[PDB]
């Protein structure tokens, strides 16, 4: 009675997640574009520093 | 007669030309000696630079290894240095003639010592080891660097009292004072064959269920001795000592251990830089890394 | 009745590809044209932290972006300060093998994990001034993997049993479980505000899973090979995965699909450790062939190679004010690079 | 030069940590790894029985006369992705039973544990990190097998194999089968053939790793 | 944790004398440790550092050349052999741990004491106000100050708040101007400029009476505050 | 008679040296001919 009980087990994982919101691919594409965009200029990395600023130099 | 007349010895005048051997065997000789050391300095620079450039191998062996280059390097560099005196300086003694011959003779030591590091270095990985990698490198950077010093000084300060002439490197019938450092060298040489003969045992008994086919093993024993004999120094006691009454024997000599010494550096700076798989594994990583840098 | 079970749950996820390929209007790679390239990335090598003997295996920076923690095989638990070089602590550990390590927010725990099956917590701060085992979680049957800190009451395990588990370090006991793999789980990742995790296993899929909740909302499965790590984006919508099939995969949580797949003809190796900057725009990818890359994580091209150690990079860091990312890899070395102008 | 008190104290404290890792590791570094993998029915419980006298890794230390052996057991891994921290081993252990020929797998599906015993163990060869690494091979229950033989005839278990039910010959046929394996010329396979109350296993060991060690010099050194 | 000092008494000048400090319930080995020398109407006065692992041994400039501290970590005692003993050396001698990493604490366990009684570069630390009558419920303000800038090149600032209560050990209340130190109450708080420092307490209390000493950790040797007592 | 192998360098330049001190000397002698 193991194989029917995950059977049944990975049908109500199937439902859960078949019945969820989804949004469309532009929008959050767009809002990562914009936290992308929004936060370039605090990004180290992105942006070089200064080796006065810079701890490490 | 005069006695002393415009440097000549006395009128018929007394010359020691009759009393000559074959001279054009020595300038051949010559040839293939400065030959030998020109192209054993052009290998071993190419190995100094090679063994600084990648920083990716440093253990001890590579340590010896370079150290061992160094010395040839410093030696080559004295033998050029000393092999410009004439007749003149080689009578009227001169400071910097027997500075540079007591130099010379310290890489000289320096040298053989090294290649007794590199002995008991490859004795202490194939038989047993007795201390911790550390206290091996500052054994072997003191047996190389520090143990010719003393040695060197006495052996400058005994030749100084003793026979002040000559550049002290001529041999004059009853000379005593310099064995002081040919003496251990003699020794030490016996040494590093004692260690290469237990190496010749130990490899012989793992190669006797390795493979059934004899022939690969006396092959692979072949090989792996031809390449251990120029690392030990076992070369010098190939041809040891030559009585010099006979003349073919002797012109044998010249050319044999003119040829041995000459190209020994060689040897060693080819085979253990270039063969190595290490080195080549290191180069060809370093020249993907600069190709993956060039064409970003 | 197994057949009409199997025959629903293929057609719920024949539902569920074509919801996928109906919210699929448009790609990312085609509105990411107007964006300029980020262009060259020069970063050098600050500092080298050298004492471990051994290959190391993962590691951690803290909150305050001072400490990282350093585990290796040889048996050490090293907490380094990355400026001056300086070993701040050195744990020696029971189990010479340790997978993973984490230093807690707060800055007061230390755990660390492995083939011994038992998380083990160590506490910094004491009166004796002496590191002693504070805490050892064992109810796992599996290798494990990654352990990452909620906070210091709670912390969150992977294990190589095909599950998770919410631990309460003070009682000892496990919180809530997840089981929904069917592959050993490799990597974690925590949301920055705790509230959801991602988890990839050898199933080749990444599943979303809820702390509080404790049961899986979404699954995403577009990787040929097991998932080695993961690392969630910052802003708390996206994350990426990194597969030995030599791509890393960046997935969106509200579209439900993937978005973008790294990838290179010449690159035919594993990735190890993945992870993002501060703002997200440069992804760190630690491959096999002994360097990392620097992708560009709007524009899919390799934008800027670290190539410092002998072996594969096996852990990778970045701060939290992302100054400097801290790389380690089976050489036994921390190297710490950072970029200048 | 331009430090602190405490930044001078805090640099003494780095090498006071240093000593004492470098200790640590040339206390660490004398000691020999072992890998035990094995099957479940392979009989590695009487392995471990016989050199001493749980859920993780089990740690044995024996020692000999002049060398300490450390061997780890692992125990129920579908696909061992745990393999690459066993890069360091000098040797594995590496049993199989010679009494499984007759019991099939409890799956009941047409494979032999003798076949799965082939089949990991040409895993294990054609593995990337165990290409240097050589095995140590135990034949474990001669009873069981020198037993059975005379009953079950060796047909099922290698069709290719047309000899006579003898115990020489078929165990020499399976020693064969098992060296037949390996493809790279660095490692060789040490056979031994045990048994359920043996004292000499010990000395094997010994010997065979004796004899990888002093390989591995020679490899290392550019000789052999 | 415990350090318990021994070997103290009443000596003629020009003796000998070998101090103990007994420790229990920590790790001694991995501490640095200090001996420091209250007079009975002065204020406290540094002697003595060495180092854990004894590779580093620091003494005070006056107390050069006379005495000889020593430690043993196997059996976890620190030794003080005194020679030379003058008038001044008439003191209670406290036994201190201390640990030196980024983060710690040092200065964090004071001793209980021991009692002897016997028959220009240097960076001066100034309290100007000797002492300040205080009632519980208010807010208070004592300075410090210092004749150099005690704000080093990498942001740390080397000023300690200790509290010594009246027949009891001295405590840690403030290390580094920044932090607060394990145990102590969130009421008392530090501020303070590179030369000028202000330690300031938030509803004194009865368990508050006591005399504040300040100090630079900033260069050896170690000089203290001269102390400002709470008067009730 | 002992012309050991480490020691070729400086026979081979003594022997040179006396052979270059030869023919200089009798170049030296058929100057000193010539004055006479």
């Amino acid at each position: 009675t193991a194989s029917i009980a995950q059977a049944r087990k990975l049908v109500e994982q199937l439902k859960m997640e078949a019945n969820i919101d989804r949004i469309k691919v532009s929008k959050a594409a767009a809002d990562l574009m914009a936290y992308c965009e929004a936060h370039a200029k605090e990004d180290p990395l992105l942006t070089p520093v200064p080796a006065s600023e810079n701890p490490f130099r | 007669c005069p006695e002393y007349f415009n440097g000549v010895k006395y009128c018929e005048p007394i010359l020691d030309d009759k009393q000559r051997k074959y001279d054009l065997h020595y300038r051949i000789a010559l040839v293939v000696n400065y030959l030998g050391h020109c192209v054993s300095v052009a290998a071993l620079v190419a190995a100094f630079l090679l063994f600084l450039a990648l920083r990716s191998i440093r253990c001890l062996r590579n340590v010896i290894h370079w150290n061992l280059i160094t010395t040839f390097i410093l030696r080559n560099v004295m033998w050029f240095l000393l092999q410009l005196v004439d007749h003149e300086v080689h009578e009227s003694n001169e400071v910097w003639c027997r500075c540079i011959t007591t130099i010379f003779n310290y890489f000289v030591v320096t040298n053989f010592f090294w290649m007794f590091v590199e002995g008991c270095y490859l004795h202490t990985a194939i038989v047993m080891t007795y201390s911790t990698e550390r206290l091996r490198k500052c054994l072997f950077l003191f047996i190389g660097w520090c143990i010719p010093f003393p040695i060197i000084v006495a052996w400058a300060i005994g030749k100084l009292y003793y026979e002040n002439e000559q550049c002290w490197f001529g041999k004059e019938p009853g000379d005593l004072v310099d064995y002081i450092y040919q003496g251990p060298i003699i020794l030490v040489l016996l040494i590093n064959f004692v260690f290469l003969f237990n190496i010749v045992r130990i490899l012989m008994t793992k190669l006797r269920a390795s493979t059934t086919s004899e022939t690969i093993q006396y092959r692979k024993a072949v090989k792996a001795t031809l390449v251990l004999l120029p690392l030990l120094g076992i070369t010098y006691m190939l041809f040891f000592v030559n009585p010099g009454e006979d003349d073919l024997s002797q012109i044998m000599f010249i050319y044999f251990n003119s040829f041995l010494q000459s190209f020994q550096g060689f040897f060693v700076s080819v085979f253990y830089c270039f063969f190595n798989g290490e080195v080549r594994s290191a180069v060809r990583k370093r020249w993907h890394r600069w190709q993956d840098h060039h064409s970003l | 009745e197994l057949d009409q079970l199997r025959q629903e749950a293929e057609q719920l996820k024949n539902q569920i590809r074509d919801a996928r390929k109906a919210c699929a209007d448009a790609t990312l790679s085609q509105i990411t044209n107007n964006i300029d390239p980020v262009g060259r990335i020069q970063m050098r090598t600050r500092r080298t932290l050298r004492g471990h003997l051994a290959k190391i295996y993962a590691m951690h920076w803290g909150t305050d972006s001072r400490l990282l923690v350093s585990a290796s095989q040889d048996g050490k638990l090293i907490i380094w300060d990355s400026y001056t070089t300086n070993k701040v602590h050195a744990i020696p550990l029971r189990s010479s093998w340790v997978m993973t390590c984490a230093y807690a927010p707060s800055g007061n725990y230390v755990a660390c994990g492995g083939l011994d099956n038992i998380c083990s917590i160590y506490n910094l701060k004491t009166r004796e001034g002496n590191v002693r085992v504070s805490r050892e979680l064992a109810g796992h049957t599996g290798y494990l993997s990654c352990c990452r800190f909620l906070d210091d009451n709670q912390i969150v395990t992977s294990s190589g049993d095909t599950t998770c588990a919410l631990w309460d370090i003070e009682t000892g006991q496990q919180t809530t479980t997840f089981t929904g793999h069917t592959g050993d789980v490799m990597s974690l990742s925590l949301a920055p505000d705790t509230r959801l995790f991602v988890s990839g296993a050898c199933d080749a899929s990444a599943k979303l899973w809820d702390v509080r909740e404790g049961m899986c909302r979404q699954t995403f499965t577009g990787h040929e090979s097991d998932i080695n790590a993961i690392c969630f984006f910052p802003n708390g919508n996206a994350f990426a995965t990194g597969s030995d099939d030599a791509t890393c995969r960046l997935f969106d949580l509200r579209a439900d699909q993937e978005l973008m797949t790294y990838s290179h003809d010449n690159i035919i190796c594993g990735i190890t450790s993945v992870s993002f900057s501060k703002s997200g725009r440069l992804l760190l990818a630690g491959y096999d062939d002994f360097n990392c890359n620097v992708w560009d994580a709007l524009k899919a091209d390799r934008a800027g190679v670290l190539a410092g150690h002998d072996n594969r990079v096996s852990c990778l860091g970045v701060t939290d004010d992302g100054m400097a990312v801290a790389t380690g890899s089976w050489d036994s070395f921390l190297k710490i690079w950072n970029g200048s102008s | 030069c331009t430090l602190s008190a405490e930044d001078k104290a805090a640099v003494e404290r780095s090498k006071m940590i240093d000593r004492n890792l470098r200790e640590d590791g040339e206390k660490a570094a004398k000691d020999v790894k072992l890998l035990l993998l094995g099957a479940g029915e392979s009989g590695k419980s009487t392995i471990v029985k016989q050199m001493k006298i749980t859920t993780g890794i089990v740690e044995t230390h024996f020692t000999f006369k002049n060398l300490h052996f450390r061997l780890f057991d692992v125990g129920r891994d579908e696909r061992r992705k745990w393999i690459h921290c066993f890069e360091d081993v000098t040797a594995i252990i590496f049993c199989v039973a010679l009494s499984g020929y007759d019991q099939v797998l409890h799956e009941d599906e047409t494979t032999n544990r003798m076949q799965e015993s082939l089949n990991l163990f040409k895993s294990i060869c054609n593995n990337k990190f165990f290409i240097d690494t050589s095995i140590i091979l135990f034949l474990n229950k001669k009873d069981l097998f020198g037993e059975k033989i005379k009953k079950s005839p060796l047909t099922i278990c290698f069709p290719e194999y047309t000899g006579p039910n003898t115990y020489e010959d078929a165990a020499a046929y399976i020693q064969a089968q098992f060296e037949s394996k390996n493809r790279s010329p660095n490692k060789e396979i040490y056979c031994h053939m045990t048994c359920s109350t043996d004292t000499n296993n010990i000395q094997v060991v010994f010997d065979a790793v004796t004899d990888i060690i002093i390989a591995n010099n020679l490899r290392g050194c550019g000789l052999y | 944790v415990q350090l318990v000092e021994s070997g103290g008494g009443l000596v003629q000048p020009g003796g000998s004398r070998k101090l103990s400090c007994s420790a229990s319930g920590f790790a001694f080995s991995s501490f640095g440790m200090h001996w420091v020398r209250q007079a009975p109407e002065k204020g406290l006065e540094w002697v003595a550092y060495i180092s854990s692992g004894s590779g580093t041994i620091y003494y005070a400039d006056t107390v050069k050349g006379r005495f000889t501290i020593s430690r043993d970590d196997p059996k976890n005692t620190l030794f003080l052999q005194m020679t030379s003993l003058r008038s001044e050396d008439t003191a209670m001698y406290y036994c201190v741990r201390s640990i030196y990493y980024y983060g710690s604490s040092p200065f964090d366990f004071w001793g209980q004491g021991t009692t002897l009684t016997v028959s220009s570069a240097d960076i001066v630390m100034t309290q100007a106000t000797s002492s300040v009558p205080v009632t519980p419920g208010e807010s208070v303000s004592i300075s410090c100050r210092s004749s150099k800038s005690l704000l080093h090149s990498n942001g740390n600032t080397y000023l300690y708040w200790f509290l010594q209560r009246p027949g009891q050990s001295p405590q840690l209340l403030i290390y580094r101007m920044s932090n607060l130190a394990s145990g102590v109450p969130d009421r008392f708080s530090g501020s303070g400029s590179g030369t000028a420092f202000t330690l300031t307490i938030s509803r004194l209390e009865a368990e508050d009476v006591g005399v504040y000493y300040c100090m630079q950790h900033l260069e050896y040797p170690l000089t203290f505050g001269a102390g400002t007592k709470l008067e009730l | 008679n002992p012309s050991l192998s480490i020691d070729l360098t400086f026979h081979l330049l003594r022997t040179l040296l006396e052979l270059a001190r030869t023919q200089s000397q009798r170049e030296r002698a058929e100057q000193n001919r010539i004055i006479f």
